[PDB]
């Protein structure tokens, strides 16, 4: 029922009694206690009216406190908050401009229906005001009003004033209004944010240099949506935007790179400017790796895209993309991928050695990544595969378990890529057979035994070792063991009869998975009807295989490179995949 | 009472920061340390107030390393407030200073020797609160003697019995089973019900290890219970809760009965049954209050009673009446009541006697299930559904379970699918029922179905087939909704690649569009799914040559023979070489009808 | 642009919050508590996407800051803003800990108002926030190793030895769970080396209470610096209670039809990667004492009865991950006593897995010997995680 | 048998904590945190019986405070919830419509009430009248 709720003794009653002292200093600490109570989760709605009774105050600090209270109520329960609009509207005209701005932003914070009729007059009032800070707030309030349900055909007069704001005097003003208007345009009427290209763009780029650390980002994002038409136009644009190596290292530099790489469509070698850009882009892209970790993550997920698109720029920086011991793992991974991408044939001398170092760290998963990176490197410069397999042999000889597994999984790929070029190594792999547990590695080892069976006269016992423990093993090893045992049969008959009976049977009579059963019966009929077609049907040269996955779609790349700096890049997904 | 304490606590509550508070507390600690170490002897009042402040500080969370000396000095006083504060402090801060332990044993010995029942109350409370093995050795020899003496006041009898309980739980060896048994069990006939409360609780916890020494309690138990239940409204006025006569005493008395077999005296047994029936009947009248309190209080006794009957399990009529009441509960506002009824039906479903009674309410159960908002309630309901599924109602139960899966939220899917699979394996009266249910389950929520389940369904289709058009059409249709997920792709691909000759007749079941289905599912499925699809591909190529070209057109793609994985391309090469070349007729001797699965 | 800002303490309760666009409800804060902080095996990333919403979070020494938004916001801007905010907070009250936040609520709201408007991070240089902020924060505040050790071949091995403890309710509610472990380090080094060792954040520096004790040599500053004694020793002991990664989940099913028949099925599910391997698993199923006989069926491992021990035992030689196995059993009860309702004791399991159930992972290790030549690049290191079942029970 | 009684407001601050089992200080703080966290996330439609480490919790919110009694799993539930309401009413009657600030300023009598109606983990007295009379009798001494 209603115990513990009386207001004659206890906290709430005591605060309510305090809130009515005529010593303002005590009212201050009073409302402060109230705010703390709101935050901690204590029900203070009962205090509501008298706190509003405290709004009748000349003091700045006290009114600030009460406005913070009302803001706290705004986004949770708006109807309650509305009960002070009579003062809110009697707040947008006071002296102390801070009061004006506070009132405007707070009123905008409300999200209810009837606010518009209350708000249309003050807001439209304050856009045309002497003070900068107030206009900086009111510009935002406009977008606030737009997101709440209102097309509010006066919104056309609003937008008139808003375009009139881009021709402002103070930097932060336009620095904010441009962002407000761009956000308006995204919920998209096709007739919005028209660019008076020469005049408006000149004004934007004049205000850019005086702008605040933050608004430059929005300026650049508004330019990005612009589409030029003529060459010298783009020349002048890139010239003016050029000097960006600015302080907000993460943001301004990245968005400048966006506006550049979107405005990189000129006669390349007719003027020595294409070269000039391709030269200037490198120092900032590099210096964006010295900041904090998260900035480094974003910069790397964008530089990956850049390398995908215009590799001529970063073609000689594979040193700065090395992995340091103390980085967060989500940076090591990006550095590794970029290193693979830049792995030319000239610098392998260090690259294939650098990776040789990483395979001796302790961060296990990263070591897996490094071994497979050696692998993928051995498929992008053919003229080094021999050294690659040599380094892999070294790593195997290290006899570390969770390294030898990825090592052998990559050596399988290598052999299948360049067949019959590293066949002396095969026997040496087998001696490292006892220490293979994971399914991938077991399968790859058995597969290597599959091919090149006539290299080893010991291949029989090798697979006979797995044959006993046939269950408790994944389907992969079972199927690959089937294929391999049969391959061994056709190449060395009269000595596998002992095997191809129990292998086949243990696969088909015993196992339950009907797919292994299927392949078992398939192989059974081939090797029972005629050994003349078995060879031509199983032993054919499986053609060469290329890693067709490692590239991103070109038009998708076009899209993302139109969205460099935004959140769109860091996922490598188009903006539609999230509203 | 003490103004200084109040101002202290107020200042504490006005601290603007944890550091300011902790500084103020260290300051007060320094002050009280000084005044205790000051050579001036102290007045009782000041010592009381100061130990109060100490206790408060300890309760806020800090540490306190002194004061217990005054705590000892405060037991020998004679003003009640001082005795209270002292015993409180000594009870809250447990410490093993052997000398102080001895002092406290001395002071409590003195108090128990006294005659004011208030002092005896405080002493017994402290003993019950701390309860060290030493206080055991110091008073467990006396406490029953305090309990059995006739002139001991009431509250003394209550608290003394409870403290004997606390002793029994802490130190069982230090309470010998002497003579007081008779009088402790005779306690029950007292008029002051509180005496009965204490005596019952104590007798329960004692009899839980020596029933044959307390068997004589059940008669008084049932007599008191009868006198309580057949009471009038204006009886036990001090001991009646919202027009309910003596709930807690009834609860504890039934609990006491729960520790014993059925009573051996026939008239006792009969009066007991009449009490239970009385409770159940009283449970059916309209309420005498719109207030939740009455409902909770009465239903407490009700649940206690039915649980007792279950512990007895000899009154079938009572059992079924209980079950019918329970079923009436299942549709109720009080989520508490709904949960509790479900919980109790869960165990009732284990009876030789109430099984069918539970079964009858199945539609109520299912309707509660189909709309309930809690997660625990739904879980319990599904578990009950499991609990009452047998040869009779399995089919309907399973059908309803699947129909719920058709929309049920994630939080239950796992155990629902597990239980439906197990029920199917258990009571499937025929193949076609079994295969139908399994396949529907897969279509609906495959990505939780075990590995062995669809192994088994494919196995059984291979054996006793006669469902091929059904299976084929089911997977066919489920595929063309854009939601079809993996295990369905697997099972259907295999089975239609085995038996598509029995679906290829529908104009909307063309071999071409069959392959188009399967290829539309290809570029989303993983590698073992792809392998299964490639085996079915060649099975088709053996049967329906009408796409023999385009299939091969796919098999030759960069995506197939340049495949990154090894086994995909292995199968691809083998099958392309089987088909395009190296035979066109021996294909019929390799891709035959998959000889039937043997019996394990 | 900036959907809504939030500040959490390490327990995961909202220390403070402020939203900006109504398209962000309670679901947002709950999702960021249950999908990032309390995430278990997910690979972390300072930008994460769930249910068509994006989260950015920065960690400050125990305090999570997070911004949430749905628009296609300029990513770099988010993080530069978070750094500016953490710096302004520092400049007003020094380090960032729960205490300073709980003691400057008012100032924090003043900031989140002024610095951040509707999601548009207006100017935030600390020298200039005096204009708009009027409040004022409140500040507050060898002998174990011989020298002259000579080995021919540098080596070392780290073993994260942990023991997990679990007790679960039949509907799968995790009642009790905690892991106690220690980092045993066995070395072979020549000389007086320094070592630097760092790990992730899953270990903060009859009732389980988190704890972390070091060895006398360890030195803190995050990271670890120390000079190991020769031979084998114990580096640090610790105990954790959250975010545990329960290897096996046991689901029981029990149907007691009559008072003579009793059927029990158990199904175990492996909740980890499909390439790992848990080894030497044992399941102990209880049974009432007046149990005459048993019938058991299993297609994984092998089970048998122990009448003296009064339990069914079920051994598993090895098992993979993300798979499901099942044992069935029927029980005929000797109807001697028509009493004694069997309060069935929990079902227990023993197991050994090659991954730290507590989520600990050895991040990085550098070995540097100054006076001699060698360094990390010249020493061979092995790592092994070993998590073992402690008390691992499921109420059936 | 009861294990521990808590009167705990929304902030997690404990107005009253009476134990009936041996627990060290650290684990006391720990259990308080766990119970507050498991209880403050339910709604009025949620049940009242929530399982807990080796026990269950019978709780009830009274619009500003939470009463929580830890009970052994094999004990009645509705009875203990109603006993909580009973004890709440005893407080409400003694303190003249008790408010939490009183539970702060007057702990040394709250403990008196608690031990009066509960002792050694069982329910001692149920009749509100006799307890009230005992209380106002003790309040008269000196």
């Amino acid at each position: 029922s209603k115990y513990f709720t009386t207001n004659k003794k206890g906290e709430i009653f005591e605060l309510k009694a305090e809130l009515n002292n005529e010593k303002k200093e005590k009212r201050k600490e009073a409302v402060k206690k109230v705010i703390a109570a709101m935050t901690v989760g204590k029900d203070v709605s009962s205090l509501f009216p008298d706190v509003v009774n405290c709004m009748q105050t000349d003091n700045l600090e006290l009114k600030k406190l009460v406005y913070l209270y009302l803001m706290n109520y705004a986004k949770s329960q708006p109807d309650m908050a509305i009960m002070a609009v009579n003062s809110f509207v009697k707040d947008c005209e006071d002296p102390n401009p801070l009061i004006r701005a506070l009132a405007v932003r707070t009123m905008g914070c409300i999200r209810v229906d009837k606010i518009t009729e209350y708000l249309c007059e003050p807001l439209r009032k304050c856009l045309k005001d002497e003070d900068p800070y107030v206009r900086k707030t009111a510009a935002v309030c406009v977008a606030k009003l737009h997101d709440i349900n209102a097309q509010m055909v006066e919104d056309q007069g609003f937008l008139d004033s808003l375009r009139d704001l881009i021709a402002d005097s103070n930097p932060m003003v336009v620095a904010n209004a441009v962002a407000a208007l761009s956000e308006i345009s995204e919920s998209h009427p096709n007739s919005n944010l028209l660019d008076l290209n020469p005049q408006n763009i000149n004004k934007l780029l004049t205000a850019l240099n005086e702008c605040t650390e933050w608004g430059q980002i929005f300026i650049l994002d508004c330019l990005s949506n612009y589409n030029p038409k003529d060459d010298r136009e783009a020349q002048s644009i890139c010239e003016r935007v050029t000097p960006r190596l600015s302080h907000a290292n993460s943001a301004v530099v990245l968005s400048a790179v966006k506006v550049l790489m979107k405005f990189l469509e000129l006669l390349p070698k007719d003027s020595d400017y294409y070269n000039m850009l391709l030269k200037k882009l490198a120092p900032p892209l590099v210096t964006l790796l010295s900041g904090e970790p998260e900035v480094q993550y974003v910069a790397l997920r964008n530089i990956n895209l850049i390398v995908q698109k215009r590799p001529e720029i970063l073609k000689q920086e594979i040193k700065v993309f090395f992995v340091k011991y103390n980085d967060p793992i989500y940076v090591k991974l990006e550095k590794l991928d970029i290193m693979i991408r830049l792995a030319s044939q000239a610098n392998i001398a260090q690259v294939l050695a650098e990776l040789k170092e990483y395979a001796t760290e302790v961060d296990v998963d990263f070591v897996r990544k490094a071994v497979r990176a050696i692998g993928r490197c051995a498929i992008k410069v053919e003229q080094s595969a021999e050294r690659c397999v040599s380094t892999l042999l070294d790593l195997i000889q290290t006899k570390v378990n969770y390294v030898v597994q990825e090592a052998i999984v990559v050596i399988r790929d290598i052999f299948r890529k360049y067949p019959n070029k590293y066949e002396s190594i095969i026997a040496t792999l087998c001696e490292n057979l006892d220490s293979l547990d994971e399914p991938d590695a077991r399968a790859a080892m058995i597969w290597i035994v599959g091919e090149y069976a006539e290299r080893i006269d010991n291949a029989d016992e090798l697979l006979e070792s797995f044959l006993e423990g046939f269950h408790d093993e994944s389907t992969q090893v079972q199927l690959t063991l089937l294929t391999a045992i049969v391959k061994l049969f056709l190449k060395k008959p009269s000595e596998t009869q002992e095997l191809v009976q129990q292998v086949l049977s243990l696969a088909t009579q015993d196992s339950d998975n009907p797919d292994l059963r299927d392949r078992g019966y398939i192989y059974w009929r081939l090797l029972s009807t005629d050994p003349v077609t078995a060879k031509e049907v199983v032993l054919s040269e499986k053609p060469l295989i290329s890693e067709e996955t490692d590239l991103i779609e070109p038009t998708l790349l076009d899209e993302l490179i139109c969205h460099i700096g935004s959140l769109a890049s860091v996922y490598h997904k188009p903006p539609n995949a999230f509203v | 009472g003490m103004r200084g304490l109040a101002v202290f606590i107020s200042d504490i509550r006005n601290c603007k920061s944890k550091e300011a508070e902790i500084k103020r507390i260290n300051k007060e600690l320094a002050n009280i340390r000084s005044k205790f170490k000051g050579d001036k002897a102290l007045d009782g009042y000041s010592k009381k107030k100061y130990v109060c402040k100490l206790l408060f500080i300890f309760l806020l969370g800090h540490d306190i390393d002194f004061g217990h000396m005054e705590a000892v000095n405060l037991l020998s006083s004679n003003r009640y407030t001082e005795k209270q504060i002292g015993y409180l402090f000594i009870s809250v801060l447990v410490n093993s200073n052997s000398e102080l332990i001895r002092l406290i044993n001395n002071a409590i010995k003195n108090d128990l020797a006294s005659r004011n029942p208030t002092f005896m109350g405080l002493a017994l409370h402290c003993i019950a609160n701390v309860g060290s093995r030493e206080m055991a050795e110091a008073f467990a020899g006396e406490i029953p003697k305090i309990l059995v003496a006739g002139d001991t006041m009431d509250s003394v009898k209550q608290s003394a019995a409870l403290c004997l309980l606390r002793l029994y739980r802490t130190s069982p060896d230090l309470v010998p089973m002497g003579d007081w048994t008779s009088r402790v069990v005779h306690l029950l006939n007292d008029q002051h019900l509180g005496v009965v409360t204490a005596a019952t609780s104590l007798i329960t916890t004692l009899a839980q290890k020596n029933p044959e020494e307390f068997k004589t309690s059940v008669s008084l138990a049932v007599s008191r219970l009868s006198r309580i239940v057949t009471s009038a409204s204006t009886d036990l006025q001090d001991y009646t809760y919202y027009f309910v006569p003596a709930p807690w005493l009834s609860v504890k008395l039934l609990r006491l009965l729960q520790c014993y077999p059925p009573p051996e005296d026939p008239a006792v047994r009969g009066r007991l049954t009449e009490c239970l029936e009385t409770i159940l009947n009283k449970a059916q009248e309209p309420p005498k209050s719109k207030k939740v309190q009455h409902s909770n209080a009465k239903n407490a006794v009700l649940f206690e009673a039915i649980s007792l009957i279950i512990h007895h399990d000899s009154e079938p009529n009572l059992l079924v009446r209980a079950c019918n009441q329970l079923g009436q509960f299942l549709q109720h506002r009080e989520t508490n009541l709904r949960y509790l009824a479900l919980e109790s039906m869960c165990t009732l479903a284990s009876s030789e006697f109430s099984h069918e009674a539970v079964k009858t309410h199945i539609e109520t159960v299912i309707n509660a299930l189909k709309t309930e908002r809690d997660v625990s309630v739904r879980q319990r309901a599904v578990d009950l559904l499991y609990a009452m599924c047998d040869r009779s109602n399995a089919q309907q139960i399973v059908a309803e379970m699947l129909s719920y899966l058709e929309t049920a939220d994630y939080s239950i899917r796992e155990e629902i699918v597990l239980k439906v699979a197990i029920l199917a394996e258990k009571y499937a009266v025929d193949y076609t029922w079994y295969v139908d249910t399994i396949l529907n389950l897969i279509r609906i929520a495959g990505d939780y179905v075990s590995e062995e389940v669809w192994y088994r369904v494919i196995q059984i289709v291979i054996n006793r087939d006669d469902v091929q058009g059904y299976a084929a059409k089911t997977v066919f249709e489920a595929l063309q909704a854009p939601a079809c997920h993996e295990n369905l792709v697997k099972v259907g691909g295999y089975i239609l690649g085995e038996f598509g000759n029995l679906i290829a007749g529908d104009p909307r079941s063309s071999p071409l569009i069959q392959f188009n289905l399967l290829h539309s599912k290809f570029h989303l499925c993983s590698v073992p799914t792809r392998a299964l699809l490639l085996s079915t591909y060649i099975k088709f190529v053996n049967l329906f040559p009408e796409v023999k070209a385009t299939i091969q057109d796919v098999l030759r793609s960069d995506s197939q023979l340049k495949n990154a994985d090894v086994e995909l391309q292995q199968r691809a090469v083998e099958y392309l070489r089987l088909s395009t070349v190296a035979s066109t007729d021996i294909l019929a001797t390799v891709l035959e009808e998959m000889p039937p699965f043997p019996e394990r | 642009m900036i959907g809504g800002l939030f500040i959490y303490n390490h327990k995961g309760e909202v220390l403070i919050s402020r939203v900006y666009r109504d398209d962000i409800g309670r679901n947002a804060v709950d999702a960021f508590r249950v999908n990032v902080i309390h995430a278990r095996q997910q690979v972390r990333s300072p930008v994460t996407n769930i249910a068509r919403t994006s989260f950015f979070h920065v960690k400050r020494s125990n305090i999570w800051l997070a911004a949430v938004t749905k628009q296609n916001v300029n990513a770099a801007m988010v993080f530069e803003f978070l750094y500016k905010m953490c710096d302004v907070m520092a400049a007003y009250f020094g380090k960032i800990s729960e205490e300073n936040i709980k003691n400057n609520f008012v100032l924090i709201y003043e900031l989140l108002d002024e610095i951040l408007d509707f999601g548009y991070p207006q100017n935030s240089e600390t020298g200039a926030l005096k204009t708009f902020i009027t409040q004022q924060g409140i500040k507050s505040q060898i002998g174990w190793r011989r020298e002259g050790i000579k080995y021919r071949r540098n080596e070392l091995f780290l073993d994260v030895l942990e023991s997990v403890n679990l007790l679960m309710s039949p509907q799968g509610q995790v009642l009790s769970a905690h892991v106690s472990g220690r980092v045993v380090m066995k070395s072979y080094l020549s000389g007086m080396p320094e070592c630097k060792f760092g790990m992730n954040d899953k270990i903060v520096i009859s009732i389980a209470i988190d704890d972390c004790t070091f060895h006398q040599c360890v030195r803190l500053s995050r990271s670890i610096s120390f000079i190991p004694p020769d031979g084998e020793f114990e580096l640090m002991r610790y105990r954790t209670t959250k975010d545990i990664i329960l290897p096996f989940r046991v689901i029981p099913l029990v149907r007691e039809v009559g008072r003579t028949k009793l059927e029990v099925k158990v199904v175990i599910k492996s909740n980890f990667k499909p390439s790992l391997l848990a080894q030497k698993i044992e399941v102990r199923i209880p049974t009432p004492l007046n149990t005459s006989g048993v019938q058991v069926i299993c297609m994984k491992g092998k089970a048998k009865y122990k009448a003296s021990e009064n339990a069914i035992v079920w051994k598993i030689k090895r098992m993979a991950g993300m798979k499901e196995s099942q044992i069935s059993a029927e029980i005929e009860l000797l109807p001697t006593n028509d009493k004694k309702k069997w309060a069935r004791p929990p079902i227990s399991m023993n197991f050994e897995v090659p991954f730290a159930p507590s989520g600990l992972k050895v991040r990085y290790l550098k070995v540097f010997e100054p006076k001699l030549n060698y360094s990390d690049h010249d020493v061979i290191k092995w790592v092994r995680y070993i998590g073992r079942s402690g008390i691992y029970e499921t109420r059936c | 048998m009861i294990r521990f009684i808590l009167i705990q407001n929304r902030a997690g601050k404990t107005r009253l904590a009476k134990w009936y089992m041996q627990f060290d200080d650290d684990e006391k703080q720990k259990l308080i945190e766990e119970v507050h966290a498991v209880v403050t996330v339910r709604d009025a439609k949620h049940t009242n019986f929530v399982e807990f480490r080796n026990f269950k919790i019978i709780y009830r919110r009274y619009a500003g405070l939470y009463f929580c009694i830890c009970v052994d799993v094999n004990d009645n539930n509705l009875a203990y919830l109603e006993a909580i309401h009973n004890f709440v009413e005893v407080l409400n009657e003694y303190f003249h419509n008790v408010c939490e600030l009183d539970l702060v300023f007057n702990f040394y009598k709250v403990y008196t009430v608690v031990d009066e109606m509960f002792l050694a983990g069982e329910i001692r007295e149920t009749s509100q009248t006799k307890v009230l009379k005992q209380l106002l009798m003790l309040q008269s001494l000196e």
